[PDB]
């Protein structure tokens, strides 16, 4: 009682229904580093202008 | 100060587009004009320095200078007048934008609010002056004068402009009113001498000082009159509103890292005074007569009291009016004789009534009567000089003797005795040279009525 399987049909996708759980850390990855402090606030003129030497603005 | 900084840099299109015979005229009037708003700057508080602006401020220090530079800038106008009739509108134009731009430097340099400021105008009246030199200059030497010139004052500044920006990352500014105000005392750590150091050369190799004058005679001497008195009037006494600006930081240092100057100068004037009076050029002289005086000025400075500091500016100004007077006298000579050896043209008074005059009172200021601000600057130095310490006083005094034995002798080896005889050009004084030297004398006896508004402000 077995049927040749016709072409590309041996090469579907399939899906299977395994119950073991999903690794949660397939690649055992540490800890992910913190972001950097992000980057927000409103903006308003430069205090005193440039700063820069005698440039008053 | 853009009264008077934007009247001064309106000379500009003024001058370079008036016509091809008003330019003298057009100057002129207007430069007086400029000196007679400047003359509003004199008034002072009791302390506080008059703050225009946050990048301009002055006191009176700055003032006198300011005044000295404005009032200056027609007498090379009227100098210049001599000798450029023979050149070109456009050239001549040039030669005028040179003399204001070097004026409106000068005004800003004075008026500078912090030291950065002031540094780039300090060091950029080098540019004018170079042209100045060396494009309209007379001998072949001109061109080794400018270089000597240049790299003098230019080996100086760099080592100031390092420490400079080194004082804007420790102190957090370089504001002079911050800097004197937030004044902390300096530490004798090794790295501090040089710190002391690199803010001192580049203002006494411009004062000049003994050793680091050579560019003084080799400049003077050999620049053209416009530029000489220029040089000799002001551009020295760039070294000195410097010094009382710095030293306001630099402690207490001074207290060791002046002697290698101060001995340095202190045996330097009688050096040079004793090179005047054995000169065989005559603007030589009072190339090495204005060293000779500038070193009593740079022991005022160093000492640090404000008795000397009174001295110091009021022989500055002093020397100023009267060094101009005598390059202005020895070109007046020149341009007849063509040269300038001392006895080639000695026994004038016979032919020129009114120069022997004009010789008289100017070395006599130079040999500094009383009550003239010359001595006026010279005794407080002395005073605080002997209150430094009693043996000073023989030196200088020694030195102001020798200033006397020359001060005459060119007095004696231009005017007295007898003319030569196949000199036959000395023709009728002319009234443009003539009123030249008033309007340098009469100024110098009229601050000598009122001497109090150019002792700076520690009056």
């Amino acid at each position: 009682g077995w049927v040749r399987p016709d072409l590309g049909e041996l090469s579907k996708v399939t899906k299977v229904k395994t119950d073991r759980p999903l690794p949660e850390n397939p690649y055992h990855s540490r800890a992910r580093p913190e972001p950097n402090p992000e980057a927000e606030g409103d903006l308003k003129p430069a205090k005193h202008g440039s700063r820069l030497f005698f440039w008053t603005m | 100060m853009l009264k008077i900084i934007i009247p001064t840099t309106m000379l500009l299109p003024m001058t370079w587009m008036s016509k091809h015979n008003m330019i003298w005229i057009n100057a002129t009037v207007h430069s007086l004009l400029i000196s007679l708003i400047s003359l509003s700057l004199l008034n002072q508080l009791g302390e506080n320095s008059l703050n225009f602006s946050l990048t301009f401020f002055s006191d009176s220090l700055s003032a006198p200078l300011l005044v000295l530079t404005t009032w200056l800038l027609p007498l090379m106008l009227m100098a210049s007048q001599s000798h450029l009739s023979k050149e070109t509108t456009t050239r001549k134009k040039l030669y005028i934008t040179m003399l204001i731009l070097l004026q409106l430097f000068l005004i800003m340099t004075f008026t500078a609010t912090e030291l950065i400021l002031f540094y780039i105008l300090f060091e950029a009246t080098l540019v004018p002056t170079l042209i100045i030199i060396t494009r309209w200059g007379n001998q072949t030497e001109r061109l080794n004068a400018g270089l000597y010139f240049l790299f003098y004052t230019l080996a100086g500044s760099l080592p100031l402009l390092v420490a400079l920006v080194y004082i804007q990352n420790t102190t957090g500014s370089l504001n002079f009113l911050i800097i004197h105000y937030w004044s902390h005392p300096l530490s004798n750590s090794w790295s501090n001498i040089f710190m002391w150091l690199a803010c001192i050369m580049a203002f006494m190799v411009k004062m000049p000082l003994y050793g680091l004058h050579l560019w003084l005679p080799k400049a003077h001497v050999e620049a053209p009159i416009a530029g000489s008195m220029v040089l000799a009037a002001v551009l020295l006494k760039l070294g000195g509103y410097g010094m009382m600006r710095i030293t306001t930081i630099l402690n207490p240092l001074t207290n060791y890292m002046a002697y290698p100057f101060l001995m340095l100068s202190m045996w330097g004037m009688i050096m040079t005074s004793s090179i005047c009076l054995r000169q065989t050029d005559l603007k030589s002289l009072i190339a090495y007569s204005s060293v000779s005086h500038m070193a009593l000025v740079i022991v005022a400075i160093m000492i640090q009291t404000p008795w000397s500091f009174m001295g110091a500016t009021a022989l500055m100004i002093a020397h100023g009016l009267t060094s101009s007077m005598l390059f202005c006298l020895a070109n007046t000579n020149y341009e007849r004789v063509h040269s300038r050896t001392m006895i080639l043209a000695r026994g004038l008074q016979t032919l020129l009534p009114l120069m022997a005059t004009w010789w008289l009172m100017a070395s006599l200021t130079n040999l500094a009567l009383p009550p003239s601000i010359n001595l006026i600057g010279e005794l407080f130095i002395i005073t605080a000089s002997f209150s430094w310490s009693n043996i000073t006083i023989i030196l200088m005094g020694m030195n102001m003797m020798i200033t006397a034995l020359y001060s005459l002798y060119m007095l004696i080896t231009t005017q007295r005795g007898k003319y030569t005889h196949h000199i036959n050009n000395i023709k009728a004084s002319f009234t443009r040279e003539n009123a030249l030297m008033a309007l340098h004398i009469l100024p110098l006896l009229l601050l000598t009525l009122n001497p109090k508004m150019i002792l700076g402000p520690l009056y």
